[PDB]
Formats: structure tokens, sequence, C-alpha cells
């Protein structure tokens, strides 16, 4: 009953038709018959207004990262983001800043994954020949090291708010891959840490942090990727 | 259709149709084997619902207490009410400490005891000494992220070899020729293209079909494919009717609470505040299989105890448990449940209610991953075809999965595809000469879906059958309505013609995507809304109201000296094989034995049929 | 890996694919604008101690003749403590966010929570600086 | 080697050294510390600007010319400020002075 209808300027960009120019599309949507975050608006949008959005989702619940994008100027995932129910504003749905678009709403971001792929994200032993065959011992406290390192979902939202990633993003490597360069780092298991450090010798990997800190206010899993990158640094310095 | 799709053709020495935790543990295998795998997801790899996973992985690691594979073994084939294979049962249980070890040597964080080994703790269905004894643990967890940390520790694990991975690519169908799989046709989604993954063994590892419920606790890419894809090849599926679902989802959002927090010691509570978990389940209580303790949930606002406002539901009360367990091993349940439900662990109970979860069915495989034919009443493999995790039903779970045999179920058959196929296979085999038409049928249809003219949305199409399952095809069912569910199923099905999409172009058309997996949702909905229709028992999860006994050869109740033997025809301890007429959509039902004999009758001798009271 | 990002931006860079906006819709956190003040700042300073040391080289006479020539035209008890405070304020307002960045550096401070009582001291003791130093 | 870590700590350094040596040429001034001055604001203000190139002169042609330009630059602030200091009143002086009015 009574209605209340919020406004959604969405990001658009056909990439098949031609000549097309990003824009701006408006929809209305009601607030009673959708649910309470802004993917609820979205997915209502697509499945009955507007059959043409894209946007990537998957989980609906905030652990897997798809639905990372820019709603009224934060990097936050959709799926965990309440709609603001002040009718008199309009939600800014916008793509991940500065990345290439495929479609609307979905950033290419195989370059992330790429650079993800470069800092080496597995356990490295100097001997696997007895891989498999005994639980490698580590104790809490050294256990304790990697809380609040391994949970990423690498969702992009950090690395796509570091003004240091918008510049150089072809040489340096984000705030994202370095904490998890550095998760990799201090696992009490792996036996290259003197040489994954060795890797980020060069003024562009990890030297172009410069503490802008915008990507542990970012993080919609309430970690700190910029302690991360800082602990790296005293490491790279106290070796 | 035709020329207005260029097809590019690649041949690999494996290919994975699947990144989840099945899939990327088989990729994984076959690229450390040598083979040039290639992983085909229509997801990046760590999208997949394998991350919605927080309860670790079942393991008789006797870390806590003095603990043998046996008495997992036992637990697992009696949670299955005696529909598993006790073959594929045994090799599960078998593998799964060398399984677990594998895993933590590579880098998983498993949470770590005062000895600075792996962390397990206790589910719902476990044991000691083969039952007689009390709850066990077995459960190695990643601090209730086990899911997440299996998919991250498995892909990156996965970037030190040469895993091709084609992401974000829709498998469309398998390449059938002559009765064998050659590869895989995709979809990739970025560009529209048409890509022929060809190969030598194909592993299907797609993930269950639990959207085509309207309530479910899984993701919105859980839509049937790879078991679709089997039902559009000519293959049957198997025990699809068997749906678990999960006792403890959010009563709005559906989301998971783990059922681990129970373990911990959380308790169900009615409107009456009581622990009806007793008046079932006298030792079991709160840890018991997933399908009595959904039942019995239902029967409780069945019988007007539901504690809800519209009394719809009952609670799930954590505040009991001191506030350092609640957030040292359950850090995951309390963010869900305080962004969703509002609820602080620490203070209120969650609502929860019983939503789909699980599809104990699937692809029928052996112990080895490899898919199963049915061919004048015997089993023949199909050549160069595997199938793991959930897609596939080894019957390692028979009529209801224990909790944590899932994970384990992914690792140790996407182990035991990989290693089938290293000792099956050399890297290098030359792929035979496809014919040069290949995959045509999926590429009219991706056409005929993309300029689809009609009358009824994909969404309504949608909606209409996740309405008609969960009204029809829901905890309880009884003939007079499944055959009312039959009845609607297969006419939606009809109108699978009358489709309207909108998006015409090829870049991320995933009003296409999204068409291609109601074709696909419709088919695994026919087959389990039939198989359900058609079995006149009450097994597992599939619990009748008409029929409220469970079946079997002997009367195992009483004593089976006497008792004449049942005929296979005649009792309802076997599997059920389901084919679909894609063209017409109707559904004949075959039915295969299960299989008894373990690996080793020596070893551990078949655990024979019993009262599966808990 | 390499030869996928090469990919990656030999793909987008020849394509049509256009850049998704970023400084205009993104919201300027406070230390993100306090970050880029000391950017600001520092070539700032820089700019003014690197033409002072050409003027020294350069420029003929002595320093206190040009003094003495702005003396000259007598500008007030205002404009004095005025310009003081223009001329020092980069200065202050720089040199506390280095202590701000050297604690960070050694990773202190570095929680959300902080940032911004770190922020609102660093911008009070500019200001208190700032003045305190041109009423001398 | 450790060229870059080596670069981070050196730059750290100076800005600590620097945040010393300001405050103690107000407490007691000398014309060797104008020197030490002289210095230290020119290897913090040619290494600040280095990074600031780096992050905004993309291409390896162009950045090599304009750090080039930038090492002259400095090379020369630092070549006025020694001499200002050997031949006029030197930092300490001139800036009490300039804050004399
Ligand atoms: C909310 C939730 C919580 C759970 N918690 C637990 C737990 O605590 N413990 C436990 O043991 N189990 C748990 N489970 C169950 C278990 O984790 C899942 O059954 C398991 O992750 C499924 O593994 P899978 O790889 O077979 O499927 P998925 O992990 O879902 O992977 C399927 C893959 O197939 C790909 N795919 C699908 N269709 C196509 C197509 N057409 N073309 C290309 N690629 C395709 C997808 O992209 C994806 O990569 C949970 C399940 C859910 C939903
Ligand atoms: C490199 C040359 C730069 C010239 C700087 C002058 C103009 C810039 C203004 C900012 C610097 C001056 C403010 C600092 C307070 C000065 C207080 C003062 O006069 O006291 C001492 C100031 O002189 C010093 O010894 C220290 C001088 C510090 C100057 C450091 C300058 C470095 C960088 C300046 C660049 C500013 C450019 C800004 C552009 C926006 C003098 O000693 P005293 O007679 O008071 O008593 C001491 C013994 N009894
Ligand atoms: C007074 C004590 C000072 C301290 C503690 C200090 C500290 C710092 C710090 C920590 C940085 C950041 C370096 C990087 O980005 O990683 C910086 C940058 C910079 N500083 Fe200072 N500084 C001081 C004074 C000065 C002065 C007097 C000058 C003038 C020449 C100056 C010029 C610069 C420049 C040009 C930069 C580079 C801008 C940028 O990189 O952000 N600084 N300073
Ligand atoms: C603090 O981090 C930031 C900068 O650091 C120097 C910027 O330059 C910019 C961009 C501004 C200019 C003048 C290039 C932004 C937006 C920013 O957040
Ligand atoms: S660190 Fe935080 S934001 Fe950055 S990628 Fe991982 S989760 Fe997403
Ligand atoms: S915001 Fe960017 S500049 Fe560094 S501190 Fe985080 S990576
Ligand atoms: S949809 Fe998976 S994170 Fe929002």
């Amino acid at each position: 009953t009574a209605p209340r209808i919020k406004k959604f300027a969405i990001y658009r960009w056909d990439p098949d038709k031609a000549g097309d120019k990003p824009h701006m599309q408006t929809y209305e949507v009601d607030l009673n018959k959708c649910g309470p975050m802004v993917l609820d608006a979205l997915i209502k949008i697509k499945n009955e207004v507007d059959s043409t959005l894209t946007f990537r989702r998957s989980c609906r619940e905030g652990i897997c990262g798809s639905c990372a994008m820019n709603i009224n100027g934060g990097n936050t995932l959709a799926c965990t983001r309440r709609i603001d129910t002040n009718l008199n504003k309009v939600s800014k749905i916008y793509p991940l800043p500065h990345m290439y678009v495929i479609k609307d709403l979905v950033p290419d971001l195989s370059n992330f994954y790429a650079q993800y792929k470069s800092i080496e994200p597995y356990l490295k032993k100097k001997d696997e020949s007895q891989e498999g065959k005994q639980q490698y011992l580590q104790s809490i406290e050294e256990r304790e090291k990697l809380d609040g390192l391994y949970e990423c979902i690498l969702c992009a939202c950090c690395s796509t708010s570091c003004p240091s990633y918008w510049w150089n993003g072809d040489k340096y490597l984000g705030p994202a891959v370095l904490m998890q360069a550095y998760r990799w780092m201090i696992d009490s298991r792996d036996d290259f840490t003197e040489e994954r450090l060795a890797k980020l010798q060069d003024p562009f990997s990890l030297y172009r942090c410069h503490t802008i800190m915008n990507c542990t206010r970012t993080c919609p899993k309430g970690l700190n990727p910029g302690k991360a990158i800082a602990e790296i640094k005293k490491m790279m310095a106290t070796y | 259709i035709s020329a207005q799709y260029p097809v590019v053709d690649h041949e690999f020495d494996a290919v994975v149709v699947g990144a989840g935790g099945a899939g990327l543990r088989a990729a994984f295998g076959l690229s450390e084997a040598g083979f040039n795998t290639a992983c085909v997801t229509k997801l990046f790899p760590t999208r997949s619902h394998t991350v919605a996973a927080q309860g670790g992985i079942n393991a008789a690691l006797g870390n806590m207490e003095e603990d043998n594979w046996r008495w997992h073994f036992y637990d697992t084939v009696k949670g299955s009410d005696w529909l598993g294979d006790q073959d594929a049962i045994h090799y599960m249980t078998e593998q799964a400490p060398a399984a677990v070890v594998e895993l933590e040597n590579y880098g998983m964080p498993f949470s770590r005891t005062e000895d600075g080994k792996i962390y397990q703790r206790a589910f719902g269905g476990q044991s000691l000494k083969f039952g007689k004894g009390g709850q066990a643990h077995r459960c190695c967890c990643v601090a209730d992220r086990t899911g997440h940390s299996l998919l991250h520790t498995l892909y990156g694990r996965s970037l030190r070899y040469d895993t091709s991975y084609f992401v974000e690519y829709f498998a469309l169908d398998l390449l059938m020729e002559n009765g064998e799989c050659r590869g895989v046709i995709a979809l990739c989604i970025e560009d529209g293209s048409i890509h022929r993954i060809r190969a030598k063994n194909t592993v299907v590892a797609t993930g269950g079909y639990g959207r085509t419920y309207f309530s479910c606790t899984s993701a919105h890419t859980s839509t049937g494919d790879g078991t679709a894809m089997i039902t559009r090849a000519g293959l049957p599926c198997q025990d699809l009717e068997f749906v678990q679902f999960h006792p403890t989802g959010i009563y709005g959002a559906g989301c998971l609470i783990t059922e681990g927090c129970r373990g911990e010691g959380g308790i169900l509570i009615n409107s009456q505040g009581e622990r009806f978990m007793e008046r079932y389940a006298p030792v079991a209580k709160d840890l018991a299989s997933r399908d009595v303790v959904s039942r019995s949930m239902t029967l409780e606002i069945r019988e007007g105890r539901g504690c809800g406002p519209e009394k719809d539901h009952v609670y799930l009360q954590l505040h009991h448990l001191p506030p350092e367990q609640l957030a040292t091993r359950l850090p995951g349940i309390s963010e869900t449940a305080m962004i969703f439900a509002g609820v602080d662990v620490t203070k209120e109970p969650i609502p929860v209610l019983p939503t789909v979860h699980y599809n104990m069915g699937g692809i029928p495989t052996n112990y080895k991953g490899q898919v199963l034919r049915h061919v004048n009443g015997q089993d023949q493999i199909v050549p160069g075809l595997y199938a793991c995790g959930e897609a596939a039903c080894a019957s390692v779970h028979g009529a209801n999965r224990l909790g944590a045999n899932s994970l384990l179920d992914l690792v140790v058959f996407g182990r035991a595809c990989a290693l089938s196929i290293e000792e099956s296979c050399r890297p290098g085999d030359k792929v035979p000469p496809i014919k040069p038409n290949a995959g045509e049928e999926s590429v009219m249809n991706l056409d005929k879906l993309r300029f689809a003219d009609g009358s009824i949305r994909t969404s309504e199409l949608r909606l209409s059958m996740q309405k008609s399952m969960q009204n029809h095809a829901a905890v309880f069912r009884v003939g007079s309505v499944l055959q009312e569910g039959c009845g609607k199923i297969s006419k939606l099905y009809g109108d699978l013609k009358h489709l309207k999409t909108f998006d015409r172009g090829m870049v991320w058309n995933t009003d296409l995507v999204e068409t291609l997996e109601l074709q696909n949702l419709m088919l695994c909905a026919l087959q389990t809304i039939y198989g359900a229709e058609a079995r006149k028992e009450s097994r597992g999860a599939h619990a009748r109201e008409d029929y409220k006994v469970r079946i079997d050869e002997y009367d195992y109740s009483k004593p089976i000296q006497g008792q004449q033997k049942k005929p296979f025809e005649e009792h309802w301890r076997k599997h059920t094989l389901s084919y679909v007429d894609v063209g017409t959509g109707k559904v004949t039902l075959e039915y295969r034995p299960v299989i008894d004999k373990t690996l080793n009758e020596a070893d551990c001798a078949t655990v024979p049929p019993a009262i599966r009271s808990y | 890996a390499k030869e996928e990002m090469e990919r990656f931006w030999n793909k987008n860079i020849g394509s049509n694919r256009p850049l998704s906006p970023h400084i205009t819709i993104y919201s300027w956190s406070l230390p993100m604008a306090m970050s880029i003040c000391h950017r600001g700042t520092g070539i700032a300073l820089s700019a003014g101690v690197s033409l002072f040391g050409m003027s020294a080289l350069l420029l003929p006479g002595n320093f206190e003749s040009y003094l003495e020539l702005v003396k000259s035209l007598c500008l007030g008890p205002a404009l004095i403590h005025t310009a003081k405070f223009a001329l020092v304020f980069p200065l202050m307002y720089h040199t506390w966010n280095g202590i701000r960045h050297l604690m960070w550096d050694l990773g202190k401070g570095l929680k959300i929570p902080q940032l911004y009582q770190s922020g609102v001291v660093v911008l009070v003791l500019t200001v208190l600086s700032s003045m305190g130093l041109a009423a001398m | 080697s450790k060229a870059a870590s080596l670069h981070w700590t050196s730059e750290r350094v100076v800005s600590v050294l620097l945040l010393g040596l300001l405050p103690a040429a107000y407490l007691n001034p000398c014309s060797a510390m104008d020197y030490s001055l002289a210095a230290a604001l020119t290897l913090h203000g040619h290494w600040g600007l280095g990074q600031v190139v780096t992050d905004y002169v993309h291409g390896d042609a162009l950045q090599k010319a304009a750090k080039a330009g930038l090492l002259a630059l400095s090379a020369l602030t630092f070549a006025g400020l020694c001499y200002f200091n050997y031949h006029d009143v030197g930092i300490c002086k001139a800036v009490a002075m300039l804050w004399k009015l």
C-alpha cells in the first residue's frame, strides 16, 4: 500500500549498439516489492523492467565479490549495500572506477586476475617430496597471523579505489594482490619468504603505494589491505 | 545458426566443465599429472558456489580423540539410508584422511589445536565405535570459512600448473560421437563466440540444480547445467527425486547458518522454547541427519508451534555459547546473521526454516568418477566422460547427505577423476577427428533463443516452475499432489517454446545465458518431479505421507531368516535412472541396483540395511 | 602472467571499450584529500626552495636589499600577519602530515577509526602551529 | 638487488633527518647547519619530485628525460643554496630577517 518508489540512475553502455556513448538510465523501483539491498533492485529491474541491464551476481550474501560496483560513490558489494530508503535521492549505480567496461556494469577484471597470478598465490616449500604425507604443524599463535588476511574475496573494491592503481595499474599490483602476497609471506609453512619479497624490488610493483589508505575504507569485508602493504614495506626494509 | 557463428576449435588433453571445489581439484589433478587440461567455467573459479560452505571437511584424522575411518564409513552408510554405494562410500571414507592432509599441505589455513594440528569439530550424523559410542570429532574446519579457503587454495594452487582457464564460458552440450565424449561446445559470454574444446576426457563438475525451487540456500548459478547436458546427450540421471532441505536456513534470505554452530552447542527451539530434537532424536538431538531434523522442524509448525510473528519458522539459539567461541569458530555466521536477519548471535536467536540445500542425485558415476550408462540391465562406462562433486551421483550420499561430506566429496572424487585419467590415458593422445558440424544443435538452439520472440518471459517460466516445485515437491509429498505437480511441470516445459527474450546482442547477453539456464532447470525439474511421483516409498529425504515406510528386499525390522527375498522389481531399494525425450519432454524411468560390496570385502564388510532411527 | 597482462592491455587499449568514470564519481574520503594536499604542499614547497636557490644564483644584489625593497612599500600589521600565515601554512601542514606518514611507515595507526583522529589532529596542529609561527 | 627498498629507506631517513634539522636550526643557528639544511631540503625535494614524476610521467622515454631535468633543477637549487649561504646571510638569518617585519 502507498508504494515507495526510489530512483536508480545506472551507468549504461551497450557494446553492440554502434556509436553508443556511456549514459545514465533511471529506473524508479518500488521499495515494497523488492529486497533490502541494492542487488535486489538491480535483479528486479532486470527481471521486470529492462531485461538488458548487465551486472555480475552470484551469491547474494557478500561471500564471493562478484557484485562489486560503485554505489553512491563507494566501491561496495551490491548484495550487502542496503538501499537508502530516503526517497529524495537517486542511487548512482556505477561500475568500478577507472576500469574498462564490458557492458554497463561489468568491468574487465582480467588484469586484476593476472596480477594475482603473478605473485604466486600458493604454498612453496623447499622440500616438496613430503607433500601430502604429514600435517604440517603450525601453532595457534602462528595461525593467528593470517587472520584478517586469508578472507579476501578478490572483489577489486579496494584496488579500483586506490589512486595509484588508477595511474599505474599497468605495473602496480594494488592493495588486494599485495595483501595476498603478504598473506603468503607470513604463512608459517612457506619457504620462499625472502624470494617473495625480492620480486617486489622494482619502483612499481609495491612502491606506488603512498598510504592513501583508500583501500581499507572501501573493503566490504572489513579487511585492511593498507596495513598489509605497510607490513610488507617494513619486511622489505628490515630483511 | 551456421556461419553467423564461426566456431573456434581447441584441442586439449582433458576438459573440466566446472571450477568449484570438485572441478578445481580435478583440473589441478590433471594439470599436476601432466595432462594439458582446460577448466571451462561460467564464473571466475573463486566465484563458485563452493565459497558458500561454512563447515569443514569430514576426515577420520585422529587429533581430538582416537578415531578410525571405518566408523566414518559406517556413519555414512547409515545416514544414506542404505541407498548409497558402499564401494564409493568405502573409497571416500578411506581416502578422507589423506585428502585433507594433501589439502593442508597446499596452504589451506586449517584452524589449529593446542598441539598444532587441524582442529576438527562435531556435526550431525557422526559417531564412534560403529554407532555404539557417542558424538565424534572429525570435521577439519577452516574457522567457519572452509569452502572459501578450499576454493582459494585450490585455485591459486592450480595457477602453479598450465591450467588454461576458460573463465565465463557457458558450456552448452557435450560432443558425443559413437557413444563416447570428445569434449564440450561452449559459449564465450564476453563476445558471444562459440568454442569447441575438444579433449579426450571430459570431467563434468558443474554443481547442483538448486534453483529449481523457489527458496534455496543456493547461488543464482546452481542451475543444473551438467545434469542437463547429460540429459540432452541420451545418458541417464539418478536419484534426482532426493533433495536435501537443510533445516537451518534463514527465514527470509534463505542464507546458511552453518550446522557447525549447532555442533558447537547451538539449539533449535520452537514457540514453546523447547528442544524438540529430543522427542525425535533422543541421542542425536540437535546433531542429527538433515532429513530427520528438517521434517521435524516442519512437524513443529504443521502442528502450530512456529515461533514466528506469522508462525512460520523456529529459532536457533546461540547466545548460550560463550562470545569467544561464537567469534573464534563462527566468525562468518555472525556477520551473515547481523547483515541480513539483523540478529546478534550473542544476544537473540536466529529465525530458521528448511530450504533446499543439496541435491543428492545427479549423473550416475562409479567410485572412480566414470559416468555410467545402463544398457540391458548392466552398468556400462561412458568412455571419456567423468563427473564429480554435487553434479555426480556416485551414491556416496544415497538418500541423505551427512554434513561435511559434500566438501570431502569434492576433493576425494576430483582426485578420483584425475587419478583415473592418469592411469587410463597418457598425456598427448591424439584427439580423434570430430565431424565438421559437431555441436550444431547447440548453436541452433542458442540462436533460436537469442532471437526468441514469443509471449512468456524467461523470468515468468522460472517463477512458474519454482513455485510449482515449492508447492508440489516440498519436504512432504503425496501422490495426489505429486501428480498435479507432474502435470504443471510438463505443461510449463511445453511452454518453453513461447519464450520471449529482449537482449539481442552478443556481448554479455545475460538474458540468453539465463534462458539457457532455464532450459536446463526445466529438464532437472521434470526428472525430479517424476522420479518423486513414481517412488512409492519413504526413504531418506524423500518422505511420502501416502507411503510412510521404507521398502527393502526384506523387512529388516524383523529377522531376515524366514523372510522371502522380495524381487528387485518390487522392493524400492534401487536407484531411479531418469531419461527425458528432450523433444516431447516425456520422462522414462529405469531402475538400477545399489552396489553393496565394498572395495575390499575383507577390510570392511557390507553394512546390512537396518532401521535408520536416530 | 605477463602474457595475460600484455593481452589485457593490447585488447582494451585498441578496442572501443570505455573507461568507467572515477575521480568525478568517487566520493572524496578526507585522507584522500589529505594526501593530495600533501603532494600539492610538497610540490609547492619544492618549487619555492628551487626558485629561491635559482634567484640566489642569478638575481643581482643582496637579500637585505630585496628585504628593504619590500619593507619600503609598508603593508601594515594585518597584511604581514596574513602573508606569513599563507606562506607557512603549507610548510606546517606538510611537516605534520609528514610525521603522520612516518608513523604509518612504522605500521602504526592504520585502522579506519584512527585515520580520522590522525586527520583531525594533523589539521588542528596545522592551523594552531601556522598561527603561532606567524605570531612571532 | 635492494635498490627499491634501499631507496624507500633512504627517503624515510632523510625525512626524519629534516624533521629534526628544522627545529634545531631555530634552537642554535650555525653556518654548517645552514649547509646541512640546504642539502637535506634539496635531497628531500629531489626524491619527492622523483616520486611525483614516476607516478605521472608515463613512458620510459619521457620519464628519463624528466628525471634528468629534475636532477638538474636539484643540482642547481643546491648550488644556489650553498652560494647564498656563503655570500649572504644564510638560510637561518635570511628567514629571521624576512620574519622581522
Ligand atoms: C550455502 C551453502 C553452504 C554450504 N556449506 C557447506 C559446508 O559447510 N560443508 C560442506 O561439506 N558442504 C557445504 N555445502 C555444499 C558444498 O559446498 C557444495 O555442494 C559444493 O561446493 C559443490 O561443489 P561443485 O564444485 O560440484 O559445485 P560448485 O562449487 O557450485 O561449482 C560449480 C561450477 O560449475 C560451473 N558451471 C556450472 N554450469 C556451467 C556451465 N553451463 N558452463 C560452464 N561452467 C558451468 C560454475 O561456474 C562453477 O565453477 C554448502 C552449500 C551451500 C549452497
Ligand atoms: C630555502 C629558503 C626558504 C626561505 C623561507 C622563507 C619563506 C618561507 C616561510 C616558511 C619558513 C619560515 C617559517 C619558520 C619560522 C621562522 C621563525 C624565525 O624567524 O626564527 C628563526 C628562523 O630561522 C631559523 O633558524 C630556521 C629557519 C627555517 C626555514 C626553513 C625553510 C625550508 C623550506 C621553506 C620553503 C617555504 C616555501 C613556501 C611556498 C608555499 C630565526 O632564529 P631567531 O632569530 O628567531 O632566534 C634563534 C636564535 N636566538
Ligand atoms: C619538515 C619536515 C618534513 C617531513 C617530515 C616531510 C615528510 C614527507 C613525507 C613523509 C613525504 C612522502 C614521501 C612519499 O610520498 O612517500 C614527503 C613528500 C614530499 N616532500 Fe616533504 N617533508 C618535510 C618537509 C619538506 C620540505 C621542507 C620540502 C620542500 C622541499 C618537502 C618536499 C617534499 C616533496 C616535493 C615531496 C613529494 C610529494 C609527494 O611525493 O607526495 N618536504 N615529505
Ligand atoms: C590521495 O590520493 C589521491 C591522489 O593522490 C596524489 C590524487 O592525485 C588524486 C587525483 C588528483 C589529481 C590532481 C591528479 C586523487 C583523486 C586521490 O585520491
Ligand atoms: S581486500 Fe577487501 S576489497 Fe580488497 S579485494 Fe579483498 S575484500 Fe575485496
Ligand atoms: S588506497 Fe592505494 S595508495 Fe596504497 S594505501 Fe591502499 S593501495
Ligand atoms: S553476489 Fe556474490 S558478492 Fe554480492
